[PDB]
Protein backbone atom coordinates (compact mmCIF):
# COMPACT_ATOMS: atom_id res chain seq x y z
CA UNK A 1 0.00 0.00 0.00
CA UNK A 2 1.61 3.19 -0.91
CA UNK A 3 1.09 5.94 2.34
CA UNK A 4 2.06 8.86 3.68
CA UNK A 5 1.50 9.46 7.27
CA UNK A 6 2.27 12.72 8.65
CA UNK A 7 2.87 12.97 12.63
CA UNK A 8 4.48 15.14 15.51
CA UNK A 9 3.54 17.40 18.20
CA UNK A 10 0.37 19.63 17.21
CA UNK A 11 0.84 22.56 19.41
CA UNK A 12 4.12 24.55 19.09
CA UNK A 13 4.61 27.90 21.32
CA UNK A 14 5.50 31.38 19.46
CA UNK A 15 8.80 31.26 18.65
CA UNK A 16 9.99 27.60 19.21
CA UNK A 17 10.37 24.73 16.22
CA UNK A 18 7.85 22.40 14.42
CA UNK A 19 9.15 19.10 14.17
CA UNK A 20 6.83 17.09 11.38
CA UNK A 21 7.41 13.37 10.58
CA UNK A 22 6.39 11.99 7.55
CA UNK A 23 6.11 7.78 7.20
CA UNK A 24 5.91 6.51 3.89
CA UNK A 25 4.89 3.15 2.71
CA UNK A 26 4.91 0.59 -0.49
CA UNK A 27 7.84 2.43 -2.05
CA UNK A 28 11.34 3.73 -1.34
CA UNK A 29 12.58 6.96 -0.07
CA UNK A 30 15.48 6.70 -2.68
CA UNK A 31 13.59 6.18 -5.60
CA UNK A 32 11.04 9.24 -4.93
CA UNK A 33 10.75 12.46 -3.44
CA UNK A 34 8.25 14.15 -0.91
CA UNK A 35 7.04 17.39 -0.71
CA UNK A 36 5.47 19.09 2.05
CA UNK A 37 2.52 21.80 1.71
CA UNK A 38 0.32 23.41 4.50
CA UNK A 39 -2.84 24.79 3.80
CA UNK A 40 -3.79 27.80 6.65
CA UNK A 41 -7.41 26.95 8.13
CA UNK A 42 -10.02 28.01 5.38
CA UNK A 43 -6.98 29.34 2.54
CA UNK A 44 -5.25 28.01 0.20
CA UNK A 45 -3.01 25.54 -0.55
CA UNK A 46 1.04 26.63 0.17
CA UNK A 47 4.06 24.65 -1.05
CA UNK A 48 7.17 24.77 1.50
CA UNK A 49 9.88 22.04 0.07
CA UNK A 50 11.00 18.71 -1.05
CA UNK A 51 13.27 16.93 -0.76
CA UNK A 52 14.81 14.94 -3.85
CA UNK A 53 15.40 10.61 -4.28
CA UNK A 54 19.13 11.44 -4.17
CA UNK A 55 18.96 14.05 -1.50
CA UNK A 56 19.04 17.86 -2.94
CA UNK A 57 16.11 19.52 -1.13
CA UNK A 58 14.63 22.72 -2.99
CA UNK A 59 12.60 25.44 -0.49
CA UNK A 60 10.24 28.05 -0.69
CA UNK A 61 12.31 31.32 -1.07
CA UNK A 62 10.79 33.36 1.64
CA UNK A 63 10.81 30.29 4.40
CA UNK A 64 13.87 28.49 3.07
CA UNK A 65 16.13 29.59 6.42
CA UNK A 66 13.53 28.56 8.64
CA UNK A 67 12.93 25.19 7.07
CA UNK A 68 15.20 22.01 7.49
CA UNK A 69 14.68 18.46 5.93
CA UNK A 70 16.59 15.00 6.48
CA UNK A 71 15.69 11.59 5.47
CA UNK A 72 16.02 8.42 7.05
CA UNK A 73 15.66 5.85 4.62
CA UNK A 74 15.78 2.83 7.08
CA UNK A 75 12.57 3.93 8.58
CA UNK A 76 10.73 5.02 6.04
CA UNK A 77 10.95 8.91 7.47
CA UNK A 78 11.07 12.49 6.06
CA UNK A 79 11.43 14.89 8.65
CA UNK A 80 10.35 18.67 8.69
CA UNK A 81 11.93 21.04 10.77
CA UNK A 82 10.31 24.40 11.09
CA UNK A 83 12.00 27.11 13.07
CA UNK A 84 10.57 30.62 14.93
CA UNK A 85 6.71 29.43 14.62
CA UNK A 86 4.20 32.13 14.75
CA UNK A 87 0.80 31.95 15.22
CA UNK A 88 0.23 32.77 11.79
CA UNK A 89 1.60 29.40 10.82
CA UNK A 90 -1.12 28.11 12.22
CA UNK A 91 -2.14 25.41 9.53
CA UNK A 92 -3.02 21.73 8.20
CA UNK A 93 0.52 20.30 7.59
CA UNK A 94 0.69 17.50 4.51
CA UNK A 95 3.62 15.73 2.96
CA UNK A 96 3.32 14.54 -0.91
CA UNK A 97 4.86 12.12 -2.98
CA UNK A 98 6.48 13.00 -6.00
CA UNK A 99 8.71 10.38 -8.65
CA UNK A 100 12.89 11.01 -8.90
CA UNK A 101 14.71 14.03 -8.49
CA UNK A 102 13.32 16.97 -10.78
CA UNK A 103 10.26 19.18 -10.16
CA UNK A 104 8.89 18.10 -13.70
CA UNK A 105 7.38 15.03 -12.12
CA UNK A 106 4.25 15.49 -10.83
CA UNK A 107 2.94 14.76 -7.29
CA UNK A 108 0.76 12.03 -6.61
CA UNK A 109 -0.23 10.72 -3.37
CA UNK A 110 -1.02 13.51 -0.64
CA UNK A 111 -1.08 12.44 3.39
CA UNK A 112 -3.71 12.63 5.67
CA UNK A 113 -2.39 16.13 6.88
CA UNK A 114 -1.88 17.37 10.38
CA UNK A 115 -3.44 20.21 12.04
CA UNK A 116 -0.45 22.43 13.65
CA UNK A 117 -1.63 25.33 16.33
CA UNK A 118 1.03 27.97 17.46
CA UNK A 119 -0.15 29.64 20.48
CA UNK A 120 1.36 29.79 23.85
CA UNK A 121 -1.72 28.94 25.38
CA UNK A 122 -1.59 25.52 27.03
CA UNK A 123 -3.43 22.28 26.45
CA UNK A 124 -7.11 21.32 27.70
CA UNK A 125 -9.06 18.23 27.09
CA UNK A 126 -12.82 17.71 27.10
CA UNK A 127 -15.57 18.32 28.98
CA UNK A 128 -18.34 15.73 27.37
CA UNK A 129 -22.24 16.54 28.37
CA UNK A 130 -25.52 14.87 26.81
CA UNK A 131 -27.71 16.23 24.73
CA UNK A 132 -30.40 13.74 25.84
CA UNK A 133 -33.55 13.25 23.18
CA UNK A 134 -42.76 11.83 14.05
CA UNK A 135 -40.97 8.37 14.63
CA UNK A 136 -37.43 10.32 14.80
CA UNK A 137 -35.52 11.53 17.86
CA UNK A 138 -32.14 13.63 18.45
CA UNK A 139 -29.99 12.80 20.83
CA UNK A 140 -25.68 14.10 20.74
CA UNK A 141 -22.58 15.45 23.09
CA UNK A 142 -21.27 18.74 23.68
CA UNK A 143 -17.89 18.47 23.44
CA UNK A 144 -17.16 21.75 25.41
CA UNK A 145 -13.83 24.01 26.55
CA UNK A 146 -11.06 21.51 24.76
CA UNK A 147 -7.73 22.98 22.92
CA UNK A 148 -5.68 22.73 20.46
CA UNK A 149 -7.96 21.20 17.98
CA UNK A 150 -8.99 18.30 16.80
CA UNK A 151 -11.27 16.13 18.90
CA UNK A 152 -12.99 13.06 16.79
CA UNK A 153 -15.96 11.94 17.89
CA UNK A 154 -17.73 8.79 17.38
CA UNK A 155 -20.96 6.92 18.22
CA UNK A 156 -20.71 2.92 19.44
CA UNK A 157 -17.43 2.73 18.89
CA UNK A 158 -17.46 2.80 15.08
CA UNK A 159 -21.05 0.98 14.76
CA UNK A 160 -23.57 3.79 14.76
CA UNK A 161 -22.30 5.99 11.36
CA UNK A 162 -25.58 6.34 9.68
CA UNK A 163 -27.49 10.13 10.70
CA UNK A 164 -24.49 11.11 12.73
CA UNK A 165 -23.64 14.62 12.19
CA UNK A 166 -20.48 16.22 13.81
CA UNK A 167 -20.31 19.62 13.77
CA UNK A 168 -17.37 22.13 13.03
CA UNK A 169 -15.65 23.26 16.05
CA UNK A 170 -16.28 26.64 17.42
CA UNK A 171 -13.66 28.61 18.69
CA UNK A 172 -14.91 30.81 21.52
CA UNK A 173 -14.10 34.23 23.17
CA UNK A 174 -12.08 32.46 26.50
CA UNK A 175 -10.22 30.59 23.00
CA UNK A 176 -11.23 26.80 23.88
CA UNK A 177 -12.88 24.86 21.19
CA UNK A 178 -16.39 23.39 21.68
CA UNK A 179 -18.67 21.43 19.24
CA UNK A 180 -21.66 18.80 19.10
CA UNK A 181 -21.94 15.61 17.50
CA UNK A 182 -25.31 14.85 17.24
CA UNK A 183 -27.79 11.55 15.86
CA UNK A 184 -31.18 10.89 14.64
CA UNK A 185 -32.36 7.51 16.02
CA UNK A 186 -35.95 5.80 15.87
CA UNK A 187 -37.83 7.17 18.70
CA UNK A 188 -38.55 3.41 19.51
CA UNK A 189 -34.99 2.68 20.05
CA UNK A 190 -34.78 5.37 23.08
CA UNK A 191 -35.11 2.46 26.00
CA UNK A 192 -33.70 -0.48 24.41
CA UNK A 193 -30.33 0.32 22.32
CA UNK A 194 -27.47 2.53 24.38
CA UNK A 195 -25.70 5.19 22.71
CA UNK A 196 -22.47 6.45 23.37
CA UNK A 197 -20.45 9.02 22.09
CA UNK A 198 -16.77 8.45 22.26
CA UNK A 199 -14.30 11.43 22.19
CA UNK A 200 -10.85 11.19 21.68
CA UNK A 201 -8.60 14.00 22.41
CA UNK A 202 -5.17 13.33 21.23
CA UNK A 203 -3.19 16.54 21.78
CA UNK A 204 -3.81 16.00 25.48
CA UNK A 205 -4.17 11.81 25.65
CA UNK A 206 -7.85 12.38 26.41
CA UNK A 207 -10.42 9.57 26.18
CA UNK A 208 -13.99 10.06 27.71
CA UNK A 209 -17.22 7.48 26.51
CA UNK A 210 -20.29 9.18 27.44
CA UNK A 211 -23.79 7.57 27.31
CA UNK A 212 -26.91 9.53 26.33
CA UNK A 213 -30.44 8.88 28.04
CA UNK A 214 -33.40 10.13 27.46
CA UNK A 215 -33.78 11.91 30.42
CA UNK B 1 6.80 33.28 -9.00
CA UNK B 2 4.00 31.97 -11.14
CA UNK B 3 0.56 33.00 -10.22
CA UNK B 4 -1.94 31.04 -11.36
CA UNK B 5 -5.66 32.41 -11.48
CA UNK B 6 -8.55 29.80 -11.01
CA UNK B 7 -11.96 30.97 -11.81
CA UNK B 8 -14.97 30.98 -10.64
CA UNK B 9 -14.18 31.11 -6.91
CA UNK B 10 -17.44 29.15 -5.92
CA UNK B 11 -19.83 27.77 -8.21
CA UNK B 12 -23.68 25.29 -7.39
CA UNK B 13 -24.65 23.43 -9.98
CA UNK B 14 -27.51 20.24 -9.94
CA UNK B 15 -26.36 16.51 -10.18
CA UNK B 16 -26.55 15.80 -14.03
CA UNK B 17 -25.04 19.26 -15.00
CA UNK B 18 -21.56 20.60 -16.61
CA UNK B 19 -19.70 22.71 -15.04
CA UNK B 20 -16.12 24.35 -15.89
CA UNK B 21 -13.45 25.57 -14.07
CA UNK B 22 -10.17 27.33 -15.09
CA UNK B 23 -6.40 28.37 -14.45
CA UNK B 24 -4.49 31.04 -15.91
CA UNK B 25 -0.78 30.42 -15.73
CA UNK B 26 1.10 34.11 -15.36
CA UNK B 27 3.98 32.54 -17.36
CA UNK B 28 4.39 29.56 -19.53
CA UNK B 29 4.21 26.83 -17.80
CA UNK B 30 4.39 24.21 -20.82
CA UNK B 31 1.87 21.65 -19.93
CA UNK B 32 3.10 21.10 -16.69
CA UNK B 33 -0.26 21.34 -14.70
CA UNK B 34 -2.26 19.70 -12.30
CA UNK B 35 -5.45 19.68 -11.05
CA UNK B 36 -6.85 18.45 -7.38
CA UNK B 37 -9.83 17.74 -5.61
CA UNK B 38 -10.21 18.45 -1.85
CA UNK B 39 -13.36 17.25 0.35
CA UNK B 40 -14.12 18.81 3.15
CA UNK B 41 -11.46 17.74 6.09
CA UNK B 42 -9.43 15.49 3.73
CA UNK B 43 -6.23 15.80 1.77
CA UNK B 44 -6.40 16.76 -1.80
CA UNK B 45 -6.70 14.20 -4.04
CA UNK B 46 -4.97 14.07 -7.95
CA UNK B 47 -7.48 14.16 -10.86
CA UNK B 48 -5.32 15.42 -13.80
CA UNK B 49 -1.73 15.86 -14.49
CA UNK B 50 0.16 17.16 -17.44
CA UNK B 51 -2.90 19.68 -17.94
CA UNK B 52 -5.01 16.83 -19.55
CA UNK B 53 -3.65 13.22 -18.09
CA UNK B 54 -6.38 11.19 -16.62
CA UNK B 55 -5.29 10.01 -13.37
CA UNK B 56 -5.84 6.00 -12.73
CA UNK B 57 -9.06 5.31 -10.88
CA UNK B 58 -10.34 8.51 -11.37
CA UNK B 59 -14.28 8.68 -13.18
CA UNK B 60 -14.09 9.64 -16.73
CA UNK B 61 -16.64 12.55 -15.97
CA UNK B 62 -13.42 14.64 -14.77
CA UNK B 63 -11.25 15.81 -17.82
CA UNK B 64 -8.81 18.61 -18.24
CA UNK B 65 -7.66 20.84 -21.46
CA UNK B 66 -5.51 23.80 -21.94
CA UNK B 67 -5.99 27.04 -25.00
CA UNK B 68 -1.85 28.25 -24.33
CA UNK B 69 -2.11 29.99 -20.66
CA UNK B 70 -5.68 28.62 -20.29
CA UNK B 71 -6.15 25.70 -18.37
CA UNK B 72 -9.99 23.69 -18.24
CA UNK B 73 -11.19 21.48 -15.70
CA UNK B 74 -14.85 20.20 -17.05
CA UNK B 75 -16.88 18.04 -14.67
CA UNK B 76 -18.98 16.10 -17.42
CA UNK B 77 -22.24 14.66 -15.49
CA UNK B 78 -21.75 16.00 -12.10
CA UNK B 79 -22.80 13.56 -9.13
CA UNK B 80 -23.70 14.58 -5.25
CA UNK B 81 -20.18 13.06 -4.17
CA UNK B 82 -18.88 16.13 -6.40
CA UNK B 83 -18.96 18.52 -4.22
CA UNK B 84 -15.45 19.62 -3.03
CA UNK B 85 -12.71 22.84 -3.04
CA UNK B 86 -10.61 22.05 -6.69
CA UNK B 87 -7.40 23.12 -7.33
CA UNK B 88 -4.86 24.05 -10.33
CA UNK B 89 -1.38 23.67 -9.35
CA UNK B 90 1.30 24.46 -11.76
CA UNK B 91 5.03 22.77 -11.20
CA UNK B 92 6.97 23.30 -13.81
CA UNK B 93 9.78 25.96 -11.76
CA UNK B 94 9.96 26.98 -8.11
CA UNK B 95 8.03 28.13 -6.05
CA UNK B 96 5.09 25.41 -7.16
CA UNK B 97 1.83 27.36 -7.19
CA UNK B 98 -1.79 26.62 -6.46
CA UNK B 99 -4.89 28.33 -8.01
CA UNK B 100 -6.69 30.08 -4.67
CA UNK B 101 -9.35 27.33 -5.00
CA UNK B 102 -12.93 26.47 -6.54
CA UNK B 103 -15.43 25.92 -4.18
CA UNK B 104 -18.56 23.89 -6.07
CA UNK B 105 -21.37 23.24 -4.02
CA UNK B 106 -24.03 20.67 -5.36
CA UNK B 107 -27.44 22.50 -6.15
CA UNK B 108 -30.82 20.20 -5.24
CA UNK B 109 -34.27 20.96 -4.57
CA UNK B 110 -35.38 23.47 -0.93
CA UNK B 111 -35.44 20.81 1.79
CA UNK B 112 -37.00 22.54 5.08
CA UNK B 113 -35.07 21.33 8.27
CA UNK B 114 -36.16 19.06 11.12
CA UNK B 115 -35.51 21.08 14.08
CA UNK B 116 -34.72 19.68 17.38
CA UNK B 117 -34.06 21.25 21.14
CA UNK B 118 -32.20 20.38 23.97
CA UNK B 119 -32.06 21.49 27.97
CA UNK B 120 -29.22 21.97 29.23
CA UNK B 121 -27.46 18.98 31.32
CA UNK B 122 -27.61 18.65 35.20
CA UNK B 123 -23.47 17.33 34.72
CA UNK B 124 -23.10 21.13 33.26
CA UNK B 125 -25.23 23.04 35.59
CA UNK B 126 -23.44 21.46 37.98
CA UNK B 127 -20.26 23.62 36.19
CA UNK B 128 -21.91 26.61 36.56
CA UNK B 129 -22.96 27.09 32.77
CA UNK B 130 -26.00 26.34 30.53
CA UNK B 131 -25.94 25.36 27.11
CA UNK B 132 -29.24 25.44 25.29
CA UNK B 133 -28.60 23.67 21.63
CA UNK B 134 -31.25 23.72 18.96
CA UNK B 135 -30.59 21.78 16.03
CA UNK B 136 -31.77 21.61 12.24
CA UNK B 137 -31.47 18.48 10.53
CA UNK B 138 -31.24 17.69 6.91
CA UNK B 139 -32.43 21.18 5.00
CA UNK B 140 -31.06 23.20 1.60
CA UNK B 141 -30.31 25.38 1.01
CA UNK B 142 -27.58 26.77 4.17
CA UNK B 143 -29.44 29.64 4.93
CA UNK B 144 -31.43 29.80 8.15
CA UNK B 145 -32.71 32.26 10.76
CA UNK B 146 -32.63 30.67 14.22
CA UNK B 147 -33.79 33.04 17.15
CA UNK B 148 -33.34 32.42 20.66
CA UNK B 149 -36.59 33.72 22.96
CA UNK B 150 -36.28 33.21 26.51
CA UNK B 151 -39.87 33.86 28.45
CA UNK B 152 -40.97 35.68 24.85
CA UNK B 153 -37.83 37.86 25.47
CA UNK B 154 -35.63 37.89 22.28
CA UNK B 155 -32.19 36.83 22.80
CA UNK B 156 -28.79 38.07 21.11
CA UNK B 157 -25.12 38.40 21.77
CA UNK B 158 -25.17 34.78 23.15
CA UNK B 159 -25.57 32.31 20.75
CA UNK B 160 -23.47 30.66 18.18
CA UNK B 161 -24.12 28.84 14.81
CA UNK B 162 -22.46 25.95 13.22
CA UNK B 163 -23.06 23.99 10.07
CA UNK B 164 -22.11 21.11 8.35
CA UNK B 165 -20.61 20.62 5.45
CA UNK B 166 -23.10 18.85 2.87
CA UNK B 167 -23.89 15.21 2.77
CA UNK B 168 -22.54 12.97 0.30
CA UNK B 169 -25.73 11.32 -0.66
CA UNK B 170 -28.87 13.82 -0.26
CA UNK B 171 -27.03 17.28 -0.12
CA UNK B 172 -28.17 18.63 2.66
CA UNK B 173 -27.04 20.92 5.67
CA UNK B 174 -27.38 20.25 8.98
CA UNK B 175 -26.83 23.50 11.42
CA UNK B 176 -26.81 23.70 15.16
CA UNK B 177 -27.32 27.04 17.22
CA UNK B 178 -25.94 26.67 20.79
CA UNK B 179 -27.34 29.29 23.28
CA UNK B 180 -25.63 29.71 26.41
CA UNK B 181 -25.91 31.52 29.68
CA UNK B 182 -25.02 31.82 33.10
CA UNK B 183 -26.51 29.26 35.85
CA UNK B 184 -27.89 32.14 37.03
CA UNK B 185 -29.38 33.61 34.62
CA UNK B 186 -30.81 30.00 33.28
CA UNK B 187 -32.66 30.01 36.54
CA UNK B 188 -34.26 33.11 36.54
CA UNK B 189 -36.56 32.18 33.64
CA UNK B 190 -38.97 29.19 32.41
CA UNK B 191 -40.18 29.11 28.79
CA UNK B 192 -36.65 29.00 26.49
CA UNK B 193 -37.63 28.50 22.94
CA UNK B 194 -35.96 28.31 19.15
CA UNK B 195 -38.20 29.76 16.63
CA UNK B 196 -36.38 28.58 12.81
CA UNK B 197 -37.19 30.41 9.63
CA UNK B 198 -35.97 28.53 6.31
CA UNK B 199 -37.42 29.31 3.01
CA UNK B 200 -38.96 25.11 2.96
CA UNK B 201 -40.89 26.22 5.49
CA UNK B 202 -44.22 27.93 4.97
CA UNK B 203 -44.34 29.68 8.35
CA UNK B 204 -41.83 29.52 11.10
CA UNK B 205 -41.31 26.43 13.26
CA UNK B 206 -40.66 27.00 17.18
CA UNK B 207 -39.43 23.96 19.40
CA UNK B 208 -39.64 24.73 23.25
CA UNK B 209 -39.18 23.26 26.79
CA UNK B 210 -39.92 24.12 30.22
CA UNK B 211 -36.99 24.53 32.35
CA UNK B 212 -37.29 21.11 34.40
K1 LIG C 1 0.09 14.84 14.72
K1 LIG D 1 12.79 4.17 2.51
K1 LIG E 1 1.32 27.91 -20.38
K1 LIG F 1 11.53 28.48 -15.52
K1 LIG G 1 -37.32 23.98 -5.26
K1 LIG H 1 -39.94 20.17 12.65
K1 LIG I 1 -34.57 14.29 10.86
K1 LIG J 1 -37.22 17.98 20.33
K1 LIG K 1 -20.61 27.83 21.23
K1 LIG L 1 -38.09 32.69 3.98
Amino acid sequence: QVTLKESGPVLVKPTETLTLTCTVSGFSLTSYGVHWIRQPPGKALEWLAVIWAGGSISYSTSLMSRLTISKDTSKSQVVLTMTNMDPVDTATYYCARAYGDYVHYAMDYWGQGTLVTVSSASTKGPSVFPLAPGGTAALGCLVKDYFPEPVTVSWNSGALTSGVHTFPAVLQSSGLYSLSSVVTVPSSSLGTQTYICNVNHKPSNTKVDKKVEPK
Amino acid sequence: DIQMTQSPSSLSASVGDRVTITCRASQEISGYLTWLQQKPGKAPKLLIYAASTLDSGVPKRFSGSRSGTDFTLTISSLQPEDFATYYCLQYTNYPLTFGQGTKLEIKRTVAAPSVFIFPPSDEQLKSGTASVVCLLNNFYPREAKVQWKVDNALQSGNSQESVTEQDSKDSTYSLSSTLTLSKADYEKHKVYACEVTHQGLSSPVTKSFNRG
